[PDB]
RNA sequence: ACCUCGAUGUCGACUCAUCUCAUCCUCGAGCUGAAGCAGGUUCGAAGGGUUCGGCUGUUCGCCGAUUAAAGAGAUACGUG
RNA sequence: UACUAAGUGGAAAAGGAUGUGAAAGUGCUAAAACAGCAAGGAUGUUGGCUUAGAAGCAGCCAUCGUUUAAAGAGUGCGUAA
């Protein structure tokens, strides 16, 4: 439900972060004091239904997208998935699914592994 | 209704049946009503 | 095909000779969300949760040498779990899947191959 | 225009189009293709136009051959003359079918797109339509 | 959505949604006006000269021909 | 398929007079006469705990009227054990409607009175002014009275405004 | 006129202004039998014409009225 | 070129009109990019109605003003 | 002895026909087949981009993968989101 891809920090200025019942600034205080950690880093949001939307949240543990895009050295969007830029091997590539040993419900490192490669195939660049 | 003398399936739920002896549809789409097929 | 019909009860009949402990429980509403996490609870555990037609458990069961003729005839979602390799800890997921429901009745399985009352497998289970 | 480079008479006898395809009888090049349940006179017109209508739906790799092309003329007498001073002038050229006669055939060209060229042809031509596929 | 467009999404200022437009100014004249009638007044627009962009071929029309 | 299909029957709650003429259910919940005409291919049988009526022929016509009796017949049946009843919202401004008797009256845009009869066997209650409750014995007369309070006003997408069936949400239109 | 009512206005203002106001009228009817106006700190009066408003009298509420009152 | 050329009385106007529906209007109804009015679409329905003046012999046509409405036609392009 | 539910008979173009029989092939299948219904339908993932805002369905490059009976960048409906 409403799945919100927004930075480390300020939490205000999402328009589809609050759009289930919850309020703004009510969470967002304690959102921006404990991802100080990571701010000008992405955290993705989502949310359950608590009894009402008085306040509710969940954050995910990142899963490698913005490293995932330094893996092809590019800093420019990829509308060119069949093109094999950037270097990954099986030791960055486990480095990789060390982010998402965590982040996915299925625990194993090679189906693991290859859901990185899944996503980062078509990320813009054909993987090993 | 749509006054043709040739009509088949236009919209994905325009389903055929004859009432009295005269073709007609059926469909959710109200552009898609028609007869005398 | 029917005759593969036949061929896979058979094999799944000597799939569930081997395996001594086995719990088949119906589930309302068995989430594949709940699934995977169980998936992670179990992880490497000889069990595998799985989803498999109910007709051919009839004749599996009916192949394979455990009790119960009329106990097979179970109505809706059925998936079961084939304790073995850590079967404990099968059984402590299970039951938890138990309390993670309104009330699930004991449809068939048991701890090991012997099926008793299931007033205290669950209590083996926590 | 399909008009041919030159013709000994400008008035001749068109032809008597109740017999079996004398030729282009099956379809040669393609793998698909039209086929007249009958035969009768086309004129060119119309040829121009079915060629045309297939081309717009024709795909930048598809191709298309005819086989009947107009080879006889079509005359037509002004209306206010009574019946009988001469011949007239010739106006147009028709080309004749007979009863299972091909015209079209298509190929490098999607199947769909193919019957889909068949019903644009068939939709424009008196003659009763069928459809064939390339036997060998 | 009919004068270049900016539909890509929604803005907000944290507490209004103030939207984005880069239109020409000749489709202004019944724009606003009519944009007045349909909001029922309950919005405004600013006025903000961009930039000077392409005509298109309908203002191109009375050039030459 | 729908063929000889398998009707449960308690023979306490309804008693059954099966005739070639007229088919007389009848129990607490009233009765049902269900005509049917002379020269039916079908043939009855007296039975009970889970009546079947078998073909004795094998044609178009005859598999349609089977599939039609039979399903006639759950009609019925559910009908004379546990009644029907319809629901009809009314979305408007002004409009409402309420009982005078054995009469429904009606506001609508109409600046003319309008009050509709009520059929026999069927009974209204109000609840809320514009919405509506008509319960019966035959799901057939209260989809005719469904359709009699309709004919009055039909939905529009500009506004919701008109005689709702409870489930219809209807396509939208967006002009002024 | 069709589409009014005192509790419908009061509900309405409340809710989408915010306006946590005061009323001190009722008026009787529902958008047509507008005949009277019960008052709340003081007694119902009950007008005897429609547009015309020329005599005017306060006259006993029907306890009907007078408990919510 | 087929009866009527040892007689078929052929334009136009007045009057009388009768009939058809591929309906001009009143009527029913659907649909709409049908806010509403104002619109278009065609299915039914021929029950009824379906003007007055200027112009050149007039049909045609144009014009003027105007009606809920200012039809297309058939009847020796109606009726000596 | 078959067909027609069209008074076809007792007139006819183009096209349309899921009207209906007969014929020769032809998939599943009492172990549930075909539906409809009772239930899930996950998961990287709002894959990457785009227009500050487009992110399973504006659109393009991909259009591949884990658990798994299976889950599709989704089958369509929903918003500029």
């Amino acid at each position: 439900i409403a799945k919100i891809n927004l930075l480390g920090g300020q939490a205000k200025p999402g328009p589809a972060l609050a759009s289930v019942g919850i309020n703004m600034g009510e969470f967002t205080k304690q959102f921006n004091e404990k991802t100080k950690d990571k701010q000008g880093e992405m955290i993705p949001c989502v949310i359950t239904a608590y009894n009402d939307k008085s306040f509710d949240f969940i954050l995910k543990t990142t899963p490698v997208s913005i490293l995932l895009k330094q893996a092809a050295k590019l800093e420019k969007g990829a509308k060119n998935a069949k093109t094999i830029v950037g270097k990954i091997t099986m030791a960055k590539a486990k480095e990789i699914a060390q982010y998402k040993l965590v982040d996915l419900n299925a625990n194993t490192v090679e189906a693991a592994l290859k859901m990185v490669l899944g996503t980062a195939k078509q990320m813009g660049i054909e993987v090993i | 209704m749509k006054v043709r003398a040739s009509v088949k399936p236009i919209c994905k739920d325009c389903k055929i049946i004859k009432r009295h002896q005269i073709v007609r549809v059926i469909c959710k789409t109200q552009k898609h009503k028609q007869r005398q097929g | 095909a029917k005759k593969d019909k036949a061929q896979q009860v058979a094999d799944v009949s000597h799939l569930l000779s081997t395996s001594a402990g086995f719990v088949i429980f119906d589930y309302t509403s068995m989430s594949a969300i709940e699934a995977t996490s169980i998936r992670k609870k179990l992880f490497k555990n000889g069990s595998k949760i799985k989803v498999i037609k109910n007709n051919i458990l009839r004749r599996a069961l009916k192949a394979g040498k455990f009790e119960g003729i009329d106990e097979t005839a179970i109505k809706g979602k059925l998936a079961v779990a084939v304790g073995v390799n850590e079967i404990v800890e099968t059984l402590k997921a299970v039951d938890g899947v138990v309390k993670a429901k309104e009330a699930m009745n004991f449809v068939c399985g048991y701890f090991d191959n012997r099926a008793f009352n299931s007033a205290d497998l669950e209590k083996i289970a926590k | 225009m399909l008009q041919p480079k030159r013709t000994k008479y400008r008035k001749p006898h068109n032809v008597s189009y109740e017999g079996k395809a004398k030729g282009n009888s099956y379809v040669a090049f393609g793998e698909y293709g039209l086929v007249a349940t009958k035969g009768n006179w086309i004129d060119a017109r119309a040829i121009e136009s079915a060629r045309i209508a297939i081309s717009k739906c024709l795909g930048k790799t598809g191709k298309m051959w005819i086989r009947i092309f107009p080879h006889m003329s079509k005359t037509k007498k002004p209306l206010e003359v009574r019946m009988g001073s001469g011949k007239g002038n010739p106006e147009f050229w028709v080309a004749v079918v007979k009863q299972g006669t091909v015209m079209f055939e298509v190929a490098n060209i999607p199947e769909s797109q193919m019957i889909k060229a068949l019903t644009r042809a068939g939709h424009k031509l008196p003659v009763t339509w069928k459809i064939l596929k390339r036997e060998e | 959505s009919s004068r270049r467009g900016l539909i890509e999404g929604t803005e907000q200022r944290d507490n209004v949604q103030v939207i984005k437009a880069k239109v020409p100014l000749k489709e202004m004249f019944g724009y606003a006006t009519d944009l007045r009638s349909f909001s029922q007044g309950r919005g405004n627009y600013v006025m903000q000269f961009s930039h000077y962009a392409e005509t298109p071929k309908s203002v191109v029309n009375e050039i030459i021909a | 398929k729908i063929g000889n299909r398998t009707i449960t029957l308690d023979p306490a709650k309804v008693n059954l007079n099966f005739q070639k003429d007229h088919i007389a259910v009848k129990g607490p919940l009233g009765q049902i006469e269900l005509k049917l005409p002379p020269n039916l291919p079908l043939k009855f049988e007296l039975k009970d705990n889970n009546l079947q009526i078998t073909r004795n022929n094998e044609l178009k016509q005859s598999k349609i009227f089977h599939g039609t009796y039979n399903a006639l017949i759950t009609n019925a049946i559910i009908g004379v054990t546990q009644g029907f009843e319809k629901k009809l919202r009314l979305v408007g401004v002004g409009y409402r409607a309420n009982v005078e008797g054995e009469t429904l009256n009606l506001q609508l845009g109409y600046s003319h009175p309008i009050k509709e009869k009520i059929p026999k066997g069927l009974t209204v209650k109000v609840e809320k002014n514009t919405e509506i409750t008509i319960s019966g014995i035959s799901k057939e007369l209260v989809g005719q009275f469904a359709t009699e309070v309709r004919k009055w006003r039909k939905p529009e997408p500009y506004k919701g405004k008109g005689v709702l069936y409870f489930d219809e949400v209807i396509v939208r239109k967006a002009g002024k | 006129k069709t589409g009014a009512n005192f509790e419908r206005s009061v509900q309405s203002i409340q809710q989408r202004l915010g306006v946590k106001a005061v009323p001190i009228q009722l008026p009787i009817g529902a958008e047509n039998d507008f005949n009277g106006i019960i008052d709340l700190i003081e007694e119902k009066v009950y007008f005897f014409d429609g547009g015309k408003e020329e005599k005017a009298e306060e006259k006993p509420i029907p306890d009907q009225f007078k408990d919510q009152v």
